[PDB]
This record gives C-alpha cells, sequence and structure tokens, in this order.
C-alpha cells in the first residue's frame, strides 16, 4: 500500500492550501484516515482525521475552524483543505491509513509528506 | 501464598484444580517459568458457553495486559499466552492415553527436524523408567519457521448471498463435525473461543450477543476438494435435515482438521447474518480447526457479519493468512456491529 501528498508548498499568510494525499491500494474504504504533521525540531501533531466513509470528522484544537479533512471514497483520496493559514501552520504535512477508530485509532501506512511554508 | 503453576511441569489437574479455585470476582495466579515470572488476574469468562458433544467446556481471561486466556474441559485445558509476541500454547489432557495420543499428533510433523530446533516449537512436559507426558508446549510461529510449510489463504472465500437490549441475545453458533473428520477439543475450542473474542472486542458488543457454541456429527461430507461446492452442499443440508427445523435463524459451521483445494482454509456466504433478518440457514460456513491456523473460524464468522477483506496484513481479515485474531478495519467494525444491533449512538 502506497501514499502521497501533494499541493503543498509556498503560501503568505491568510492564504490558502489544499492538500490531497492518494492511496494505492486495494481497501481504501476499509480504514479511517488522519492527517499529521511535523516542524522541525519539534513532535509530530495530529491534524484531522476523518471516518471510513467520510461522514465523522475528528480536528486538532489550533486548526479547527480552519481545516476541512475530507475524503473521495469514489477516487480513493483524502484532502485537506486549510484556509487563513499562520506561520504556525509550516510544517511537513503527512497524510496516513489508520488501524482502529478514526478517534482512537493508530496511524500504519504513511505517506511521503508534503512541505508546507506559510510566509510574513 | 499467591497461586502458582509451573510451566515446566503443568499438568491437566494443575490447571483444572486452579481455575476451578476462580469465583465470580477473579484470582491472581502466577504463570511461573524459570526467572519467567508473569502475574496474571483470571476470571470466568461469562459472555461464551461451549458444549463440544454435550461436553461442557468453560473459558477464563486475563486482563488485556496480561494477554493471557485458558480453556477448561472435563478432559483437557489449554493456557494460552505471549511472550515477545508470539502466541504459546500450553496443552494438558486428563486421561493419559489422549495425552500420548495427543503430544505423539504434535510431534510427527518434526519427524525429520534437528531435535536442537525442535524444542522451541514444541515440547513434551513430563511428570517429576518411561517417563509420562503431562502437556505439550507449541509456539505456532516458531513452528510455522521451522516446518516452512506451504502458505494457505482465504483468496475467494465468501459468497454473495444467497436501544442496547436488556440482556445480550443469545445466538447459537452450531458447529457440525464433517462425517469422518478427526477433529481434537483443545483445538476447536480455541477457534471458538478466538471468533466469539474478535467479535466481543468491536463496540463493545457483549451487550449485544453472547454466542453460545455446540458441536455434534453431521453425516454430510464435502463432495470434492472444492471450497465453493462444500458450502453449497453443506447449506442444503441444514436445510434437508428436520432435526435443525426452527433453527434457521442461528450460525452453522461444517468443520474439519484439513484445508479444502488450493490451501483455502475455510468459506462462509457474506454477510449472511442480522440478528433481525436471519433465515434459511444462510449464514453458514465453513472452517478448517488445526493449531496451525489460528483465527480461521474468527475471520469466517467476520464475513458472515459483513466485515470485507482488507489490505493490511495484520489484520484478522486479510485475504492471506496471518495468524493475528483482531479487526482493525473500522469500516469492519462498523458493518459488524450493525448486524449485531448496535448504533453509534449507543455508544462502545
Ligand atoms: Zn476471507
Amino acid at each position: 500500500v502506497q501514499l502521497q501528498e501533494s499541493g503543498g508548498g509556498l503560501v503568505q499568510a491568510g492564504g490558502s492550501l489544499r492538500l490531497s494525499c492518494t492511496y494505492s491500494g486495494q481497501t481504501f474504504s476499509a480504514w479511517a484516515m488522519g492527517w499529521f504533521r511535523q516542524a522541525p525540531g519539534k513532535e509530530r501533531e495530529t491534524v484531522a482525521t476523518i471516518n471510513w466513509n467520510g461522514e465523522r470528522t475528528q480536528y486538532a484544537d489550533a486548526v479547527k475552524g480552519r481545516f476541512t479533512i475530507s475524503r473521495d471514497n469514489a477516487k480513493d483520496t483524502v484532502y485537506l483543505e486549510m484556509n487563513s493559514l499562520k506561520p504556525e501552520d509550516t510544517a511537513v504535512y503527512y497524510c496516513a491509513s489508520m488501524m482502529g477508530t478514526y478517534y482512537s485509532g493508530s496511524p500504519k501506512n504513511w505517506g511521503q509528506g508534503t512541505q508546507v511554508t506559510v510566509s510574513s | 501464598v499467591t497461586a502458582s503453576i509451573d510451566l515446566q511441569s503443568v499438568s491437566y489437574t494443575d490447571l483444572a484444580t486452579q481455575l476451578n479455585d476462580v469465583s465470580d470476582f477473579g484470582k491472581m495466579i502466577i504463570l511461573k517459568d524459570n526467572g519467567f515470572n508473569r502475574q496474571v488476574h483470571v476470571s470466568m469468562d461469562k459472555r461464551t458457553k461451549i458444549q463440544l458433544d454435550n461436553e461442557n467446556v468453560r473459558l477464563f481471561n486475563g486482563r488485556d495486559k496480561d494477554s493471557t486466556s485458558f480453556i477448561l474441559g472435563d478432559e483437557f485445558a489449554v493456557l494460552r499466552f505471549y511472550r515477545n509476541g508470539e502466541s504459546i500454547s500450553y496443552i494438558a489432557y486428563k486421561e493419559a492415553q489422549m495425552m500420548n495420543e495427543i503430544a505423539e499428533f504434535y510431534a510427527a510433523p518434526f519427524k525429520k527436524t534437528r531435535a536442537i530446533n525442535e524444542k522451541e516449537a514444541f515440547e513434551c512436559i513430563y511428570d517429576s523408567a518411561g517417563k509420562d507426558i503431562v502437556s505439550v508446549k507449541i509456539n505456532i510461529d516458531k513452528a510455522k519457521k521451522i516446518l516452512n510449510l506451504p502458505e494457505c489463504d482465504y483468496i475467494n472465500d465468501y459468497i454473495k448471498t444467497p436501544a442496547v437490549p436488556s440482556e445480550p441475545k443469545t445466538v447459537y453458533v452450531i458447529c457440525l463435525r464433517e462425517n469422518g473428520s478427526t477433529i481434537y477439543p483443545n483445538e476447536v475450542s480455541a477457534q471458538m473461543q478466538d471468533a466469539a473474542n474478535s467479535v466481543y472486542a468491536v463496540h463493545g458488543l457483549k451487550r449485544y450477543v453472547n454466542f453460545h457454541f455446540v458441536l455434534y456429527t453431521t453425516e454430510y461430507s464435502c463432495p470434492s476438494g472444492d471450497a465453493k461446492e462444500g458450502l453449497e452442499g453443506f447449506t442444503a443440508s441444514l436445510k434437508s435435515n428436520p432435526k435443525a427445523e426452527g433453527y434457521d435463524d442461528q450460525i452453522y459451521f461444517l468443520i474439519r482438521w484439513g484445508t479444502w483445494d488450493n490451501k483455502i482454509l475455510g468459506m462462509s456466504w457474506f454477510n449472511s447474518y442480522n440478528v433481525n433478518t436471519a433465515s434459511d440457514f444462510e449464514a453458514s460456513g465453513m472452517s478448517t480447526t488445526q493449531l496451525m491456523y489460528p483465527g480461521v473460524m474468527a475471520h469466517e464468522l467476520g464475513h458472515i457479519l459483513g466485515a470485507e477483506h482488507t489490505d493490511n496484513s495484520k489484520d484478522l481479515m486479510y485475504a492471506t493468512f496471518t495468524g493475528y485474531l483482531s479487526h482493525l478495519s473500522e469500516k469492519n467494525m462498523d458493518i459488524i456491529a450493525k448486524n449485531l444491533g448496535w448504533e453509534a449512538a449507543d455508544g462502545d
């Protein structure tokens, strides 16, 4: 199974990005999916997780109201729509399939990760 | 002192007298090896009932941190735990003739193996001029690696069909010994225990189901080695049996020791059980019960309850045999639970 992020890059503060994560694998719909991020010298953190059928979502406090996680089981892709970006959202952003529930599960298959740099 | 079990001499009466002392509030037992020294809190498993040919078989659990379970009948007892992530079974039959037949049964696959290697995977435990065997110790993972047998699987093992309750609903899992097959109680009870527990672990499902396995013999046997043909024939035979009328809303397993053609471990009708609509013996399947392949009945029961194949090789529902006993897929967890009456508004 292989996971590919995309849609990152440079963006000015207040701007918007839309990450996409493509799932090469037979049972995309079996798993909950999450977005995570890690900035240099900082611990990884969860950004958002989503139901296996896209109906239920969970957001980190720092991004609630600003980020939206969605999935298209029809195209085997999970999305992070990011609005109102702040410098502190700068990190490598990874998507991951997870074991268990979207609220208490564990990421297992990681993507390459894409860079997001928000400037001032 | 705390009660203790010496795994270097553990016998059927060792296990019987210890487990038979487990009251309704549980009991601490020390699992005692050489310097290895795990303490486990043992409780009766009140979720699951089992008769094998009307012989009553009781299950016991540790806490989750203990990673430990027991099986106890009048004729035999099983302890299974994990050490460095490897499943290890101590199997002890009460009667000496049966215990020797069991020990020769598990030793025979190693007849060509170097004895140095063999003691990792399989070991006789002796009574403290011929020795008496009181139990055997099997590490199935090591066993698989020593014997290096060809892999089995499930590739194509499902056919397209055809509030919180005040108390769990009783679902009978009626298992039938295929005509002519040699089936051993420790191996069948282990499959049953694993099948039931793979469900209860999902969405607190013990509030909704208490499984009741029974085992008898059927006159039916598979006409070929083809698993589909076999299941089709087995479902037909349940509709033929008058000894089964009135029980078309239960779950049915044909069981045997060996596999079917193409190293297929089992088969079942996909998504054929729902606590509201079960009918017409549709929730039926077949399952191997040999010890080397734990979890097969669990895998087949998942299919019956709606769980699909998944692409994680650590999932119970991987399409290739893995040895793993737990549902990892949120999709599968929700549909199995849904089929047993659960809704997300109920919580876990
Ligand atoms: Zn299967």
